[PDB]
């Protein structure tokens, strides 16, 4: 019941760098370089 | 003996002049011969003798030595009782701040040294340093110095640097300033800083300045010096059963205290090292504080529990604090409570008692008059038989007993009729036996009840009980002036039964004699109490100065009405009794016999109609069973129908042609239809039967079914309830809100399954759980209200003013829900009502309009009467007799001494529990009459509205107006003003969307300004291609046509521009954004024709208590704060600017108008103050501004009677209007003028009022003022005595402001007098009050 | 800003949510009761806490103003703090610690101020006569040989005897010699030998007080004079430099300086009396002082001097121990005492320490000190923590029963028994029935005892010294009937029976006046009274007085 502080900090608290905090949370889209990007066809829903 | 309570802050003289002696050690009392110790918190030699007539060493022990003080210890020989009243004092080593003047909000001491409390609190805890009169080395008086720069600045400064730190540098620099001189300097720089807040800062500094100059006391006494020591024996330490002790908080403190200052003052005689010094007067400040004011500043103290102590500030504010509880809701001697039981044998004015009751409430009276008579030698004697209960005691308590009445109350006193006086009749038993007539006053019945029973004492309470409080004088509600001692449920089931007929009984066609004969005739079984027959009736009628001539002739009636035409006084009619007598025609009946026999009449009939019921509804042996709730033969096959009709919508939902939310709707309006066809077959079947006959026939009458009967006598219940009984029981909610689709198709003549039962204890609960925040609510209304408005009294006789309010009937769009009648009954007139012809005088003037004056008016047929108000009266601090009215309790004109106020609250606030939180088409027959109308021929001849406050109204044949409907601008009326109209006849229409844009002449019409793809759009009908140019706003628009205005200027074929017809200006109409002109460019018009097409409350108790709290609706209506012409200016800023250039006025007032406003002005029209510009909720402010006072009350009293009325409420207008006129009385000063008011100040209203009117009647002029609307709540913060304000209010801070302003109270409120104990100057001692302001002037 | 933001709230929906609250609140880190402070402040103006989300305003905009400014304040602030021991922490977290080495230094510097203000008293010797006076009246058995002096710088009473005789001899040898080039050797080598004697405290600052009432008085004599010649006569100090210093005894720096031909000395006439008479009590003084004023000046200037360096150095030793006295005090938190109070208490006991402490036997000061420290706690938690007081000794002797007692229910699995507590300890039983009395501490009187109208357990307690409202009608009808009864009787008698028992007076005057104002030798008037009892005694005289007796 204290002041609230972000969610993140809790996270880094626990050893948690935010790469690992962005894989567990956030997917990925890679890129290519011409300029070439892989495409998976679920992805672009609209 | 005292006439006032002056109060002001102590000095330590005087502190010291209270003292009996100084308490210096800790002690208590020793805990072997538990005797008070030499110098302690319970010493003898200063606080008095433990007990009387005493020492504490033992050598003077006998009264004969009273007045010596024993030398072996110095405890004057006295009465004991004096250790209740002698103070002591405690010398503090160090200067210590009083909190309650350091932490009062306002801080009194920072506001009188200008310094924040940070700073004097820092200073206060040793943190800083401070300068007082640092002099003439470069210092600054009140400069704050840390303790390094101290130490600093003490270098190359041998002057003493007058530096001080701790409570001893506040009182210094407390003692050095001089008041007079700051006042001398803020006169200077207030004439030469006219800045806002400059000035107003000096302005507000000066005042305070100045009262504390005038209230006579010195700053230097916010800082304690001396502390006071209560008594001890209102802090006592008091033994009990085995060995334990109990003691009052306050001694922990004290000796908290004592502790301190000790530890001080030895630790300054070891010359220590000042961190010790320092840290000890913290301590010692803390322990001040905490004895003041516990907890008020730091976090608390605690005793052996966690409970913080009690301390001395928390023994008089709170709400179980002396300055409330105790003074006005104390334990009574002389009482007693018990259960309550019928006694239907009992009249009006008499209560049966227990015996054993009164045997012990008259104990004194029984000892008085026994030894008067010789029975008792002595008192003691006395004691002893009535002990052993003794034959002669009960005469003797049957004599003391005989006249003198006794007050019953019972629990929740809402109202005045909560409490009564009747004269005792001695029982055996132990419950209280009530009249059931006075039931209803009580709201009382008799499954458990209790009331309470006081006797009064004096002469004086015995006559007051029997003239003001007997229940024979209440028989009118002060509400409104109906009856309440109606009969209830089984007078009213018997007096039905007795008096209705049916269709074939013995003695049918006879002809009797009287109604002796036909109660001769029904007691020996001839004739049946329904038999049709003929009767020699002889009635008297007062049809003269009071005759009663008689009339004789032969009435059809049955043998019940003749039998209860016995009973019924001479000077009624007969036609009263000639009906079935439900349970409304009781009422009026007794009403009737109220208004034209009188009162004691009344009183007699009642009691006769009560036993009457009684026995006739023995006799009839109504009863209850299974087979009296009737199913209807259909019910099964209308729920089967239904069903069917719900499975095929159903069924066409999941095909997907109707959403959800439509099917919901269907489903709930197609088993409203089935609950509506249910409970009229049910009604139908149950109403009614069939009986044979006098000849043969079938024949239909009115059922004699037991439950049908109840519900159409008004007994008990209702066809709502008989719905549930006999039909289904109907349609549920959910905890939601929202509506259950399927109904419980059973009744309870069948039962529930266990589902539908689950369902139904939902609603239960909640009803439950409501009743009880419905009754928490009302009480805070009543109070509030009680609160403003108590001190209101009626003073005078007559003002002698010529104003008041106009009473016209209210309607509300169709028919009339509360004719004139109603409204002006038993008020006063101000001016003379002129016969309809306007020939003379109808009712002269000042005539206070009883029943007969309100029958000549109907016959008149006169809607317009002006009346005396409360909330215009030209009295000063108080009311008149004649603007206020009649009592309504009572039936006469008011009397002087009458708590107008008290009533007034009493009767809006009792009536709360039972409240709630929830085109034209003429219907009737008269001449149309239009009001506030402007038009012009349209092309068929048809009218057309250019009037935005058109009223239409469906004035009578005899010219009195039925319907009232607000004609919506941009309408064409079909008929016109004297065109006489029919039902249905939809006297007009217009568009329900899109307000419609008129010209007034037909002429072509030029786009000026209104430039396609720049002003405005081409949106001509996509599909139909019709020219549709669209308006652009400011951003819609392009920014050189944003600059621009669209105009459509008319235009004569001569290619001349029109002007506005029958106006020099051009006929321009600009069209605002979004204007839809479906007109092509430059096209010719016709008058009036649709130049283009503008697109398109809460209820219950908290509306009522948000109604006097004066809130301003969440989107208040703009006004017309103004008359003049609309425009408009900078737009876009914003809010869009307006202006209303006054004809001939200056000053054109501009107005920040939010943007998403939807005006309801042209950019080019007139309007007069008081006009809505926008549209919405109104704000009673405004009203009151823009409007007059009698403007803001007609308001008031409407939308507060409307929550009241839908309800079935019913309660007078005088008691709302007492409570406006207690909300607007400040009145703002505009123009100080020749008085001596600033401008920007508020004042009493009845002060300003007389102020000027003395000064009018010298050789000056008067000081103009705008009148202020104020809820009911700060209306009250504004009461002039701090004895009254502290009993509602938050006592500290009261206290704190009286006291430092020097304030002085004379008692001449009811709250005021109430706390000190004495006479209130309302009622029976208004008189004494009276008398004595007379000898004070003397 | 932040606290404004919060009031945005507040006002817009009329309350707020305790955790809206704290969020919004400043970071400004807040001490618990801060955050106590701030919550009334913006109570001030009017708000609801509700720990959940939600009755009418009755604030004065002058209190919502104030409490609008000091709400600014609150985010300027940096470290305000309302709680007296956090503020005591802090001013004490502000002097460092003493080594081992630092307390030898303070100590000598103690010893050498003492040893200074020693040689300072010691060089008025006039308080030698006085000594002498004491241990006369000493040996005339008035007082204890070994009470008056606590021994000699040396161990027998002989000694002393003989040190005292030695005493005697060289200051009647010494007194006796003043005619002055080797009397002052003589005074030297008298206060040398007397400087080889102690002193018991007491009478040591008996003397030094004496000695400065003394030296009070010559100040007040001193500045009378100077108040009479300057603020009266505007004399310049110039000339009281130059007459009065230097001779200080002579009347002629200002009875001969009336003769300056100045205005001054003119105005002088007027207020010569009272200045004269301060000469002559100065005079007196100065021959009673028979040093000069000067020198006594300089003495009494290095004694103050070296009273400074010791009160100074002590000061320093007791802020290194205030650092301490916070640790055993925390030892009786819960105790029926303060912490504050615990700890003001230890600071005096640690004074009480410093003053009485010898490095020389090298003890650990934290060991001298955590005792005396110890002893001022529990004494006063014994004196001052319970409202009805209790002696030391009852307090010890109700501790040690509550011990006994606790490990005979440990070894018994049961509450033992007044006896067998009176078994186990060597008390009469009865005694411990006593001590199992002395009540523990009052009860509240505002314990509540509610759950029906909100009651406190004082509104029960009943006032037993009230006289019954029919025990004062009774005591009126028997003052009533006594004037009937007796009224029925002749004058004389009636005012014998009056006088002897006090009816309708002030006093039961004994027979001896009655007979005075009716002549007589008691016997008569005795006679009178008794016929009179024995008459309203008989019946048909005495039914209702009878009636007035309980039966
Ligand atoms: C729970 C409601 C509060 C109230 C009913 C409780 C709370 C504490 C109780 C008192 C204390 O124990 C101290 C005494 C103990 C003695 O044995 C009997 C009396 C004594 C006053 C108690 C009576 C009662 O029981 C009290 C007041
Ligand atoms: C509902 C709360 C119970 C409350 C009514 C009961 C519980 C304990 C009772 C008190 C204690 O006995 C201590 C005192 C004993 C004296 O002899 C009479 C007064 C005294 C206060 C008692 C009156 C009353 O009986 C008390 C308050
Ligand atoms: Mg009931
Ligand atoms: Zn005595
Ligand atoms: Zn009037």
């Amino acid at each position: 019941r204290r002041r609230k502080l972000p969610a993140t900090i809790i996270l880094r608290a626990l050893n948690y760098t935010t790469e690992q905090i962005l894989d567990l949370f956030f997917e990925k889209v890679i890129f290519e370089i011409k300029l070439q990007m892989e495409l998976v066809p679920e992805r672009l829903r609209g | 003996e005292f006439d006032a309570i002056k109060i002001a802050l102590a000095s330590p003289d005087m502190i010291r002049s209270w003292s009996f002696g100084e308490v210096k050690k800790p002690e208590t009392i020793n805990y072997r011969t538990f005797k008070p110790e030499r110098d302690g918190l319970f010493c003898a030699r200063i606080f008095g003798p433990v007990k009387d007539y005493e020492c504490l060493c033992g050598k003077y022990k006998r009264l004969k030595h009273r007045g010596v003080i024993c030398e072996k210890c110095g405890v004057e020989v006295t009465q004991t009782k004096v250790r209740r009243e002698r103070m002591g004092h405690i010398e503090l080593a160090s200067p210590t701040a009083h909190i309650w003047f350091l932490k009062s909000l306002p801080s009194r001491i920072g506001l009188l040294l200008d310094m924040p409390l940070r700073d004097i609190e820092r200073v206060l805890y040793f943190e800083s340093y401070v300068v007082i009169e640092g002099g003439m080395t470069n210092l600054e008086r009140q400069q704050i110095l840390t303790e390094e720069q101290y130490l600093d600045a003490l270098e190359e400064f041998g002057d003493e640097f007058d530096a001080k730190m701790g409570a001893e540098a506040i009182q210094a620099l407390l003692k050095s300033m001089d008041l007079e001189q700051e006042c001398e300097q803020l006169r200077e720089e207030l004439n030469e800083t006219n800045s806002e807040t400059k000035r107003k800062k000096l302005t507000k500094r000066i005042k305070l300045l100045e009262a504390f100059v005038q209230s006579g006391n010195k700053p230097e006494w916010m800082i304690l010096t001396v502390l006071p020591v209560l008594p001890p024996d209102l802090r006592p330490l008091v033994p009990l059963d085995g060995g334990r002790f109990a003691t009052s908080d306050l001694n922990d403190l004290y000796r908290r205290v004592i502790n301190r200052n000790n530890r001080l003052k030895r630790l300054l005689d070891l010359a220590a090292p000042d961190i010790i010094v320092r840290n000890e007067k913290r301590m010692l400040q803390e322990a001040v504080d905490a004895l003041l004011d516990n907890g008020r500043r730091g976090r608390a103290i605690t005793g052996s529990n966690k409970r913080p102590l009690k301390s001395l500030a928390d023994m008089i504010k709170g709400k179980q604090g002396r300055f409330r509880q105790n003074l006005l809701g104390k334990r009574v001697d002389y009482s007693g409570r018990s259960v309550i039981t019928v006694g239907p044998y009992l009249r009006l004015h008499q209560c049966g008692l227990p015996k054993k009751m009164a045997l012990e409430l008259f104990k004194p009276f029984i000892y008085g008059k026994l030894e008067l008579r010789g029975l008792a030698t002595t008192i003691k004697a006395a004691k002893k038989m009535v002990e052993r209960e003794e034959a002669v005691v009960w005469d003797i308590l049957d004599e003391v007993i005989r006249e003198h009445p006794v007050l019953l109350n019972r629990a929740p006193t809402l109202h005045r009729l909560g409490i009564q006086a009747f004269e005792p009749v001695l029982i055996e038993g132990k419950a209280i036996q009530l009249h059931p007539l006075v039931c209803a006053a009580y709201n009382a019945d008799f499954d458990g009840d209790q009331m309470a029973v006081h006797v009064p004492l004096t002469l004086e309470a015995q006559l007051e009980a029997r003239a003001l409080m007997m229940s024979t004088n209440n028989i009118l509600s002060p509400a409104n002036g109906e009856p309440i001692i109606v009969p209830s449920q089984d007078v009213v089931l018997g007096l039905y039964y007795m008096t209705r007929d049916c269709v074939n009984a013995k003695g049918e066609g006879m002809v009797l004699t009287g109604p002796k004969e036909a109660e001769r005739l029904y007691r020996s079984g001839l004739a049946s109490l329904h038999a049709r027959v003929k009767v020699r009736i002889t009635e008297y009628e007062k049809d003269a100065n009071g005759e009663l001539v008689a009339k004789t002739s032969l009435k059809d009636t049955t043998v019940g009405r003749a039998i209860l035409w016995m009973i019924v006084p001479k000077g009624l009619p007969y036609s009263i009794v000639n009906q079935a007598l439900g349970k409304k025609a009781i009422s009026k009946m007794l009403n009737t016999c109220y208004r034209i026999l009188g009162l004691k009449p009344t009183v007699i009939f009642a009691d006769q109609i009560m036993y009457t019921g009684f026995a006739y509804a023995a006799r009839s042996g109504a009863s209850v069973g299974i087979d009296d709730m009737v199913i209807p033969e259909k019910k099964h096959e209308i729920i089967s129908e239904a069903e069917a009709e719900v499975a095929e919508i159903q069924e066409q939902f999941q095909s997907g042609l109707v959403t959800a939310g439509e099917r919901y709707n269907k489903v709930i309006d197609i088993w409203a239809a089935a609950n509506d066809r249910v409970s009229k077959a049910m009604m139908d079947n149950l109403q009614t039967e069939t009986v044979i006959n006098r000849d043969g026939q079938e024949e239909k009458q009115v059922s004699f079914n037991s439950i049908y009967m109840m519900a159409d006598s008004g007994a008990r219940g209702s066809a709502a309830q008989i719905r549930q009984l006999a039909g289904m029981r109907g349609l549920m909610a959910k905890p939601d809100g929202s509506i259950i689709e399927t109904p419980i198709t059973a009744n309870f003549r069948e039962g529930l399954n266990v589902l539908q039962y689950f369902i139904s204890t939902h609603g239960a609960r909640k009803g439950l759980a409501d009743t009880a925040l419905k009754t928490a609510n009302s009480g805070y209304l009543t109070r509030r209200l009680v609160d403003v408005a108590q001190d209101l009294v009626v003073t005078e006789d007559d003002c002698g003013t010529h104003e008041g309010i106009m009473m016209t009937p209210v309607i509300e769009g169709g028919d009339v829900k509360e004719p004139l009648r109603d409204r002006v009954l038993g008020r006063v007139t101000a001016e003379d009502v002129l016969k309809p012809g306007t020939a003379d005088i109808l009712v002269p003037r000042n005539t206070l309009l009883h029943e007969q004056w309100c029958d000549l008016l109907e016959e008149n047929s006169v809607d317009a009467v002006k009346v005396r108000s409360v909330v215009s009266c030209d009295t000063d601090f108080g009311v008149c007799a004649h603007c206020y009215g009649r009592d309504l309790a009572r039936g006469h004109i008011i009397n002087k001494g009458e708590a107008i106020g008290v009533i007034a609250a009493q009767s809006i606030g009792e009536p709360g529990t039972q409240l709630t939180m929830r085109s034209i088409q003429v219907k009737n027959k008269g001449s149309i009459k239009l009001s506030n109308v402007k038009s012009v021929v349209n092309s068929s001849g048809k009218l057309v509205i250019t009037s935005r406050n058109t009223e239409l109204k469906l004035i009578d044949e005899f010219g009195r107006t039925k319907e009232s409907y607000k004609v919506p601008y941009g309408a064409v009326l079909a008929k016109g003003d004297g065109e006489q109209v029919a039902g249905g006849e939809t006297v007009a229409n217009w568009d329900p969307h899109t307000m419609p844009v008129i010209t007034e002449v037909s002429g072509f019409v030029r786009f000026t300004d209104m430039i396609d793809g720049q002003t405005i759009t081409r949106q001509t009908d996509e599909l139909t291609g019709l020219s549709s140019l669209v308006v652009l706003d400011s951003a819609e628009r392009t920014a050189g046509g944003k600059d621009l205005r669209p105009a459509l200027k008319i235009v004569d074929a001569q290619g001349n521009d029109v002007l506005i017809p029958g106006t020099d200006m051009p006929a321009q109409y600009f069209l605002p954004g979004k204007a839809i002109v479906q007109l092509e460019d430059g096209v010719q018009i016709s008058s009036g024709d649709t130049l283009a097409r503008i697109p398109q409350i809460t209820g219950g108790l908290p509306r009522v208590a948000d109604l006097f709290e004066a809130r301003r609706p969440k989107e208040p209506a703009i006004l017309a704060e103004i008359s003049g012409i609309v425009s408009f200016g900078k737009e876009t800023k914003g809010k869009r600017r307006l202006v209303i250039t006054p004809v001939d006025g200056s000053d054109p007032y501009e107005e920040m108008i939010p943007k998403w406003r939807q005006l309801n002005v042209f950019e080019g029209e007139r309007v007069e103050r008081g006009d809505v510009i926008s549209d919405g909720p109104e704000a009673p402010h405004d009203i009151l501004r823009l409007r007059g006072v009698h403007a803001v009350t007609r308001y008031i009293v409407n939308e507060v009677q409307d929550v009241y009325r839908l309800q079935g409420v019913k309660i007078n207008d005088k008691h709302i209007e007492v409570i406006v006129r207690q909300m607007l009385r400040k009145a703002t000063i505009v123009n100080a003028g020749s008085s001596d008011f600033l401008e920007g100040e508020q004042v009493e209203y009845s002060r300003v009022k007389i102020a000027n009117r003395e000064l009018e009647a010298n050789g000056k002029v008067g000081a103009t003022y705008s009148r202020d609307l104020l809820g009911i709540t700060k209306a009250s913060l504004a009461t002039e005595s701090f004895i009254s304000a502290a009993s509602f209010q938050e006592t500290t801070r009261v206290l704190t402001e009286a006291a430092v302003a020097g304030k002085r109270d004379e008692l001449r409120g009811l709250k005021e007098n109430v706390i000190v104990g004495r006479l209130i100057p309302a009622g029976t001692g208004y008189a004494y009050h009276q008398d004595r302001m007379r000898r004070r002037a003397a | 800003s932040q606290l404004k933001l919060l009031v945005t709230r507040g006002k817009e929906q009329g309350y707020l949510t305790y955790a809206e609250v704290n969020d919004h609140l400043p970071e400004d880190i807040v001490d618990s009761d801060q955050i106590e402070d701030i919550i009334q402040m913006i109570n001030d103006m009017g708000i609801q806490v509700m720990e959940e989300a939600p009755a009418e305003n009755t604030a004065d905009e002058d209190a919502a103003e104030a409490a609008a400014q000091v709400l600014s304040s609150v985010e300027s602030e940096i470290g305000r703090t309302t709680d007296p021991v956090r503020m005591y922490m802090r001013e004490m977290g502000t002097v460092e610690l003493l080594t081992r080495e630092g307390e030898i230094d303070i100590a000598k510097r103690i010893e050498d101020g003492i040893n200074q203000v020693q040689c300072s008293v010691a060089e008025y010797p006039e308080a030698i006569t006085y000594l002498l006076e004491q241990y006369d009246r000493v040996e005339a058995e008035e007082a204890r040989l070994s009470d008056l002096i606590t021994g000699f710088v040396d161990i027998d009473p002989e000694l002393a005897r003989e040190k005292f005789a030695e005493l005697r001899a060289q200051y009647v040898v010494t007194r006796d010699t003043i005619k002055h080039a080797t009397a002052q050797e003589e005074i030297l080598k008298l206060s040398e030998v007397f400087k080889q004697f102690r002193l018991v405290p007491k009478q040591f600052d008996y003397l030094v007080n004496s000695m400065r009432v003394m030296m009070d008085r010559v100040r007040t004599q001193e500045r009378l004079i100077m108040k009479l010649c300057v603020e009266q006569c505007k004399m310049p100090k110039k000339n009281f430099i130059t007459l009065f210093t230097g001779n200080e005894t002579s009347d002629t720096w200002f009875n001969a300086a009336i003769a300056m031909n100045k205005p001054w000395s003119e105005k002088l006439h007027d207020v010569s009396e009272e200045v004269h008479r301060a000469l002559q009590k100065l005079q007196q003084i100065e021959e009673e002082t028979g040093l000069t004023i000067e020198q006594v000046k300089d003495i009494n200037r290095r004694m103050s001097i070296g009273e400074a360096k010791a009160r100074r150095a002590k000061k320093e030793m007791v802020e290194a121990n205030l650092r301490l006295v916070i640790s055993i005090a925390k030892k009786y938190t819960n105790r029926g005492l303060q912490f504050l109070d615990l700890i003001q208490e230890g600071n005096i006991g640690l004074m009480k320490a410093v003053d009485k402490f010898e490095y020389r036997r090298g003890y650990k000061f934290s060991t001298y000190a955590t005792w005396w420290i110890r002893q001022a706690i529990t004494r006063s938690i014994a004196d001052q923590a319970r409202t009805i007081r209790i002696p030391v000794h009852m307090i010890e002797t109700i501790n040690k029963l509550n011990r006994i007692s606790r490990q005979m229910l440990q070894e018994m699995g049961r509450e033992p028994t007044p006896e067998e507590l009176a078994e186990r300890m060597l008390m009469p039983e009865d005694k411990i029935r006593k001590v199992l009395k002395i009540a523990k501490e009052p009860i509240s009187m505002e314990t509540p005892i509610g759950d029906d109208e909100d009651s406190h357990l004082g509104d029960f307690i009943e006032d037993t010294t009230l006289e019954l409202p029919l025990d004062s009608a009774t005591t009126e009808s028997l003052r009533a009937a006594t004037h009937d009864v007796l009224a029925g009787l002749t004058a004389r008698e009636a005012k014998v029976l009056r006088m002897r028992f006090g009816i309708d007076m002030n006093t039961d005057y004994t027979l001896e006046e009655v007979g005075k104002q009716f002549d007589v030798t008691r016997e008569r008037i005795r006679q009178i009274e008794a016929k009179a009892l024995r008459k309203l005694r008989h019946p048909s005289r005495s039914e209702v007085l009878r009636s007035f007796l309980d039966d």
